[PDB]
RNA sequence: UAAGGUGAUAUGAACCGUUAUAACCGGCGAUUUCCGAAUGGGGAAACCCAGUGUGUUUCGACACACUAUCAUUAACUGAAUCCAUAGGUUAAUGAGGCGAACCGGGGGAACUGAAACAUCUAAGUACCCCGAGGAAAAGAAAUCAACCGAGAUUCCCCCAGUAGCGGCGAGCGAACGGGGAGCAGCCCAGAGCCUGAAUCAGUGUGUGUGUUAGUGGAAGCGUCUGGAAAGGCGCGCGAUACAGGGUGACAGCCCCGUACACAAAAAUGCACAUGCUGUGAGCUCGAUGAGUAGGGCGGGACACGUGGUAUCCUGUCUGAAUAUGGGGGGACCAUCCUCCAAGGCUAAAUACUCCUGACUGACCGAUAGUGAACCAGUACCGUGAGGGAAAGGCGAAAAGAAC
RNA sequence: AGGACCGAACCGACUAAUGUUGAAAAAUUAGCGGAUGACUUGUGGCUGGGGGUGAAAGGCCAAUCAAACCGGGAGAUAGCU
RNA sequence: GCUCGCCGGAAGACCAAGGGUUCCUGUCCAACGUUAAUCGGGGCAGGGUGAGUCGACCCCUAAGGCGAGGCCGAAAGGCGUAGUCGAUGGGAAACAGGUUAAUAUUCCUGUACUUGGUGUUACUGCGAAGGGGGGACGGAGAAGGCUAUGUUGGCCGGGCG
RNA sequence: UACGGUGCUGAAGCAACAAAUGCCCUGCUUCCAGGAAAAGCCUCUAAGCAUCAGGUAACAUCAAAUCGUACCCCAAACCG
């Protein structure tokens, strides 16, 4: 990450969003599986979107 | 009636199957010949 | 490069209609394109209106070689040649028959 | 720590079939998909605080075989794990 | 292996021949045999397999030559 | 690169992108499941389970790594045993396994030819074990040569089917020396003087010359025939360009191209500067190659069958000299001549291929070409090593026969 | 009690018939030979080719044996058809 | 459906393995079935398989294999210690009422029950891989007890010609 | 209630004797050719450690993970 986006909108939600990080994805995964209104673009919202920040934040090593 | 073979699946894996051949010089040489012939099966033990 | 695109008129130089013109309605892969109204052929199948359609079935124009379309000249009623690049303007189609180039 | 919030990696999808639409109609029971480890050590302590409902009991079975699709070569269905979850009201000791 | 542990000297291919026409392979073998030696710099004895005339070399060279044939092949005493 | 895109059979449907992270391509990266040499330990491959340590309680061990074996470089512990050391613990690095052919060491045929057949040949080949390199091997004269001279090695052509050897038979067949390809030399047997000095590597960078996602590139129409033309006819046009891919009849001019024109974020072949650091000069006096040579007994390798058998190698006995000393010069002696063994390393002409890339195809066209053009080492068969198919081509356009 | 006699399970073949392009490269019938024993049987392991195993037949070693099965040498060799 | 007939230690019936959807539903007849075929142990698309307790895993081990260090063998390979695996042997807890087209010692409904962990109060030596005890295992022979079972009686439901 | 299933209700529910291959039983008895071991379990101690862990008593308490489960069955679902 270049300094214009480096550690913005990411470290300040690293622990405080953790109680909704998997629940909000699960909520949408359960809904994107139903076929409601034939919406298939939801599979590009519950995936290809929600790992994109935290996996660029990875630099601590170990646990 | 019958003709010299068992349904025994253990005897079909224990001595000519992958781990049993992979434990032997000449068996590891068969794994190479199956790759040289280009078969989709490395072992027919199953 | 792409010589034809969606906006210029094509003469269709094949022995398919031997007159009629159109434009590209969709651009495809592997050297093919679709041209508006050129091949609206009926298919020998039932329309199944189900009292849910008024109704009928509808023709859709089918893929042809991009090498068969050719641009229309609109000056003598013949085909034209495109060409590429100029000393001014980015990635421009040259139009080998016009003294003006963008 | 004891239990992390990383452990909320449970559940895959809903499922829809007449067995549930008939033989689970007079119970508050639901059908779900789970992945290979079936989360058997953490699912009960997780799903009670993940889906707005309280859980009574959890089970999971494996849907196996059906290797046939075409008259030439093989097209495998491959194994998948199907969960049956019942939601709670009151107590029963 | 009947190969000399202090020199690397090996068996050799060769035939047996007579007045007669039919001849056969023989292959000749090294004469190595056990002897116990003293390792004074380690205050201990060691048992080593040596050939005839081979000790007459070691007894004029010192055992630190043999302990360097051994170490060249990582072998312990 | 591109207004396109969410791959094919694929229809359908929901969405994306065009200045603001489009899809796709090339380069530079990120993360990297389980089993496998498989290696913490196990097992009926994709399963089951330890120890140790660091962080942490939110106080059920949660989180996350390391850990076969030997060798090497070296600690911790340590029995008989006093110090020590076997044994045990650990870390760091190396080896293992797989791979086409050539290659080095070990093991190594038969059939075939000799018109039989036992020596010989086939043949150190086929095949099996092990190891290793870009080649292996060979190497800087214990070389020859012949009293005249050459001056590391190897491969090709000759020498020469001669001289040799040979159940003297079949066969085997040189050397010396000549013509080429190809020509780098160094280190130990210690260590003082002198120094980091061609050369290589590791890590970092730059330039030149190639390779590359790429980019431009001429002209044929009118009309007749026909369902459809490039044919025919009429009048031509481009020619550095009429190679041929083809495309919907005989296309230089339809497109894709050809001749020719263009360019380098960065990666990368090659050659070279250079920063750091490791490696390597210059010079001199000593040391100075021993169970090693030589001689027998048994043999091998030599074209050579052991003969008069030298050379080179040696299982085994014997056994020195040590430089007026040692080796070979075809048994051996004498003289003469020329090298100096008993430590090691190495440039490339050569051998070779699964692969990668180009170049040529008077090679094939479905009982041709590989087992193979039809999702064919796939179906099919066998306990398994192993064996292994049958089966092409409606059209321009599915317009694949509505009503 | 029983290396006794009867006899079903099980094991095994004296005769007659059926079958060998047969249902089957060993199965069938009717009278049967044995049947606590040198018995027989479920299961696994160990032993391999000029070697195994055999109250030991060139028998058995997966239809195969005076050297089986598979591959390589191999396009063996054939004064002959 | 009714009747007739055959088998009845089997031509009845319970269950592992091993095979592989054969169990459920639909439509496909083209191919299949040693005949029609409307049927399916056929073709094809979809449905159905839930465990603290079952049988397995963990623990322990036979025959035997695997085997660091150690050893023999040109080599392939073999031997073997420390250890480590392993069944055809030994070890913790399960039975069966509900039922759907097809599911169940698994869910539903009851009852039974074993092993491992966390922790307080009071008092307080616990404990092995070692030692002991037991586990524990020849083949027949001969009484007794007992129970699902047998066969009538009674009882309830029905029959009375 | 679409009775398209899904419940509600409910009789008798007992005596006689005989009886296994199953249960007492791997019992007992009897002869002989003299007949697996280990672990769980009980218990003794070694180790190590301390108002820890364990043990005895009372009482709360977290888990039971790992594999399989349909269908066939002396059978046109195994083997030929």
């Amino acid at each position: 990450m270049k300094a214009k986006e480096l550690r913005e909108k990411s470290v300040e939600e690293l622990n405080t969003e953790l109680l909704n990080l998997l629940r909000e994805q699960f909520n949408l995964r359960m809904q994107a599986a139903s076929g409601q209104l034939q919406q298939s673009h939801l599979l590009k919202q519950v995936r290809r979107d929600v790992a994109r920040v935290k996996t660029l934040l990875n630099e601590k090593a170990g646990a | 009636m019958k003709r010299t073979f068992q349904p025994s699946v253990l005897k079909r894996n224990r001595s000519h199957g992958f781990r049993a051949r992979m434990a032997t010089k000449n068996g590891r040489q068969v794994l190479a010949r199956r790759r040289a012939k280009g078969r989709a099966r490395l072992t027919v033990s199953k | 490069a792409a010589k034809i695109r969606r906006d210029d008129e094509v003469i269709v130089l094949t022995g398919k209609d031997k007159g009629k013109r159109g434009k590209v309605k969709n651009v495809l892969s592997s050297g093919k394109v679709i041209v508006e109204g050129i091949n609206l052929v009926k298919k020998h199948q039932k329309p199944v209106p189900a009292l849910n359609q008024p109704g009928g079935i509808v023709e859709k124009e089918a893929a042809i070689q991009v090498s068969n379309v050719a641009i229309f000249n609109a000056a003598t009623g013949k085909a034209d040649r495109v060409g590429f690049r100029f000393e001014d303007g980015k990635k421009v189609r040259f139009f080998k028959s016009n003294s003006e180039t963008i | 720590m004891i239990r992390e919030e990383r452990l909320l990696k449970v559940l895959r999808a809903p499922h829809v079939s007449e067995k549930a639409s008939t033989a689970m109609e007079k119970s508050n029971t639901i059908v779900l998909k789970v992945a290979k480890d079936a989360t058997k050590a953490e699912i009960k302590a997780a799903v009670q605080k993940l889906f707005e409902v309280e859980v009574e009991v959890v089970n999971t079975l494996v849907v196996k075989g059906k290797v046939k699709r075409h008259g030439q070569r093989i097209g495998r269905r491959s194994d998948w794990k199907k969960a049956y979850v019942t939601l709670k009201e009151g107590q029963n000791l | 292996s009947r190969v000399c542990q202090v020199t690397g000297k090996r068996p050799v291919t060769g035939n047996n021949r007579s007045h007669a026409l039919n001849a056969t392979k023989r292959r000749f073998l090294p004469n190595l045999h056990s002897h116990r030696f003293w390792v004074e710099s380690e205050k201990r004895f060691v048992t080593l397999r040596v050939s005839a005339k081979g000790m007459r070399v070691i007894d004029k060279k010192g055992i630190d030559t043999v302990l360097a044939e051994l170490r060249a092949r990582g072998e312990k005493y």
